[PDB]
């Protein structure tokens, strides 16, 4: 998807 | 007192593209904007001076501020490795809204992304705590070498940085 992770980047 | 207003002049695989300044807002998130502050002047003897974006989405957003491991993966506040989410007073309105990046509740450091949107989900997940006050043509040229998949085709730097006022 569109979040803003740091480490494990998301769907 | 007054907001400090800092800056970061970015560059396209060495060639400079021009300067971004933002506005921190100090009077409503002092600790997230004294963060963002102290790593844009170096001052605690680290900060984004030569770091890069390392996912830049079209349409979304510039994420960058890993200035230890350069991938998403690093990056620390000037409290330690990590702190908490301020507040949430703030929302994800539109364009130029600066916010923290962070893997949860309570794990700001110093990766922050840069709004080209208004992302509305996830207001009250991410702690907005500026905007961009000039150099919004610089954050859309920014946009022109990113990618769905948030890799970059050209690498974006963080030429130098520092405050203005």
């Amino acid at each position: 998807x569109l979040l803003v992770t740091a480490g494990l980047v998301l769907a | 007192m007054v907001n400090p207003t800092v800056f970061f002049d970015i560059a396209v695989d060495g060639e400079p593209l021009g300067r971004v300044s933002f506005e921190l807002f100090a009077d409503k998130v002092p600790k997230t904007a004294e963060n963002f502050r102290a790593l844009s002047t170096g001052e605690k003897g680290f900060g984004y001076k030569g770091s890069c974006f390392h996912r830049i989405i079209p349409g979304f957003m510039c994420q960058g501020g890993d200035f230890t491991r350069h991938n998403g993966t690093g990056g620390k506040s000037i409290y330690g490795e990590k702190f908490e989410d301020e507040n949430f007073i703030l929302k994800h309105t539109g364009p130029g809204i600066l916010s923290m990046a962070n893997a949860g509740p309570n794990t700001n450091g110093s990766q922050f992304f840069i709004c080209t949107a208004k992302t509305e989900w996830l207001d009250g997940k991410h702690v907005v705590f500026g905007k961009v006050k000039e150099g919004m043509n610089i954050v859309e040229a920014m946009e022109r070498f990113g990618s769905r998949n948030g890799k970059t085709s050209k690498k974006i730097t963080i030429a130098d940085c520092g405050q203005l006022e």
